[PDB]
């Protein structure tokens, strides 16, 4: 009887039916947003910085590999 | 006078924690989080329903209640 469900390092709520892994964690795909905007990839591609989300204009205006 | 059902936690290690503000809990402590403020560290100001308070790594306990409950 070993643990068996992820939980959203968002709402540290065990999730129940599409994961996202980031920050070496887990989240729900609906919590799982950019760090500075809150704006949640159901569907769409997020950035990592610094072991943050970022959108894609955040991720760049924060950084942008450049 | 502060432990409404809002976010209830259950310990997932026994943690040790005795100062002024620290809170010692075994696994298995039902802690109602009194607040959760940021200062800096990321501790919060929890009671332990074993009638007791002080900080603690928000992420060594996980949520049970929630306020925003859709559906
Ligand atoms: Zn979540
Ligand atoms: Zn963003």
């Amino acid at each position: 009887g070993s643990m068996g469900v992820p939980i959203c390092g968002a709402c540290r709520r065990p999730i129940e039916g599409r994961v996202v892994n980031a920050m070496g964690k887990q989240w729900h795909v609906e919590h799982f947003v950019c760090a500075k905007c809150e704006k949640p990839f159901l569907g769409h591609r997020h950035y990592e910085r610094k072991g943050l989300a970022y959108c894609e204009t955040h991720y760049n205006q924060l950084f942008g590999d450049v | 006078q502060g432990s409404r059902v809002l976010h209830v936690v259950q310990t997932l290690y026994p943690f040790s924690s005795v100062t002024e503000e620290e809170l010692n809990f075994e696994k298995g402590e039902t802690m109602e989080v009194i607040e959760k403020p940021e200062n800096d560290p990321e501790w919060w100001k929890c009671k332990n329903a074993r009638g007791q308070v002080g900080l603690v790594p928000k992420n060594y306990v996980v949520v049970l209640s929630d306020g925003p409950a859709l559906h």
